[PDB]
């Protein structure tokens, strides 16, 4: 009860999973060399070619 | 109109214009526009000119 940090394995697993998911969802906002990071603007501003 | 060495710059803002009325009349120069496609200029609401 009094002493904490006795469950390092479970916390490490949970933190690894959450960090991986967060990095995946954050990678969605990159530009990847295009002219915009959102496709709705691209389809509403450019030509199909 | 001034020379190329003294090209005239001006600001256009706070108005409401249209481009199809100018686009359809094939009278002024020739249109080749990057970024926004010429035919889709009217529908979007960019800040100023």
């Amino acid at each position: 009860s009094s002493t904490a940090s006795a469950l390092g394995k479970l916390q490490d697993v949970v933190n690894q999973n959450a960090q991986a998911l967060n990095t995946l969802v954050k990678q969605l906002s990159s530009n990847f060399g295009a002219i915009s990071s959102v496709l709705n603007d691209i389809l509403s501003r450019l030509d199909p070619p | 109109f001034a020379s190329v060495y003294a090209w005239n710059r001006k600001r256009i803002s706070n108005c409401v214009a249209d481009y199809s009325v100018l686009y359809n009349s094939a009278s002024f120069s020739t249109f080749k526009c990057y970024g926004v496609s010429p035919t889709k200029l009217n529908d979007l609401c960019f800040t100023n000119v």
